[PDB]
């Protein structure tokens, strides 16, 4: 049954138990932003 | 390529000496120096200038003070009546003997210098500094004492090699005495570790060094002995990251500070 309308999905749906894992790739560790910051010595370009 | 084998070939292209030739050459050099000083007294000029012009005339046109003045003084030396052109002759012969003695003894330099590899100077630099020491020893040798030339020359060759190592092995120059202090500290720590079964502490090294030495002084001496690292040291398995890519610039003002 659809939870928003209470009507059934028009065809039968495959449902069951699955084993799912959470991976070490988390968006908390990856989001990064910069306006200005440190610059390199020789090239005077932003660091990485 | 391989300049070491090339130099070794040029070195071996000169025959060694026997005792007769070596003592003859050393005597010739000594008489040449005496003749040079006698000629300087006769003509009133400086011994150094006369030695330089005589060496220039001996080495010839191949080795590039100027031709005008050297020819002037060489003609002034030809103006001597007699018993003084003889001194000129012995001077020239002594300079030729000096050249021959150095060339013949160049092999001892290589034999000595082969034991100082892996201390911050390449093999050919060690050989050249040993050659400089050999030239010094030829300058200072005395054949009257009936000592073989190698006996006296080895000391000067070793002195030249060690002074060169202490002078040119580090990117940041450290004075000679404090280089000896560092080497003594390393030897003392190594023997302390060998006896103790583990790395010594600064207090134990200070005690082993002797009076006037404590843990703070040992720490400072070990601090200054650190060598700089390369800004081009690779980081990671791939050849895409270097060390200097992680070092920011602190001198130039940031845009925020300028505003």
């Amino acid at each position: 049954y659809d939870g928003r309308t209470g009507e059934p999905i028009e065809g039968p749906i495959v449902v069951g138990q699955m084993f799912i894992m959470k991976l070490y790739h988390m968006v908390e560790d990856k989001m990064h932003a910069r306006s200005t910051g440190p610059y390199s010595l020789i090239t005077q370009q932003p660091l990485g | 390529s391989d300049p070491v084998r090339q130099y070794l070939h040029e070195i071996g292209q000169v025959p060694l000496l026997t005792l007769e030739e070596e003592v003859e050459l050393a005597r010739k050099v000594e008489e040449g120096m005496e003749a040079i000083k006698k000629l300087s007294e006769i003509t009133g000029l400086d011994p150094d200038l006369i030695r330089e012009v005589v060496r220039a005339k001996i080495l010839g046109s191949a080795r590039v003070l100027d031709p005008k003045t050297v020819e002037e003084i060489d003609q002034k030396l030809k103006s001597l009546p007699k018993e003084h052109k003889r001194y000129l002759h012995i001077a020239r012969e002594g300079e030729a003997a000096r050249q021959h003695l150095i060339e013949a003894n160049l092999r001892l330099v290589v034999s000595i210098a082969k034991k100082y590899t892996g201390r911050g100077l390449s093999f050919l630099d060690l050989i050249q500094e040993g050659n400089q020491g050999l030239i010094r020893a030829v300058e200072k040798f005395e054949y009257k004492r009936r000592f073989k030339f190698s006996t006296y020359a080895t000391w000067w060759i070793r002195q030249a090699i060690n002074r060169a190592i202490a002078d040119q092995a580090r990117t940041i120059r450290i004075p000679v005495h404090m280089v000896e202090t560092i080497n003594k500290l390393s030897r003392t720590a190594r023997q302390l570790q060998q006896e103790l079964g583990r790395e010594p502490t600064y207090e134990e090294i200070a005690e082993a060094m002797g009076p006037g030495w404590d843990a703070k002084r040992v720490e400072e001496t070990l601090k200054i002995a650190q060598e700089p690292v390369s800004l081009e040291t690779p980081i990671g398995d791939e050849k895409d990251s270097f060390y200097g890519d992680f070092i920011p610039d602190e001198h130039l003002p940031s845009p925020v500070d300028a505003a």
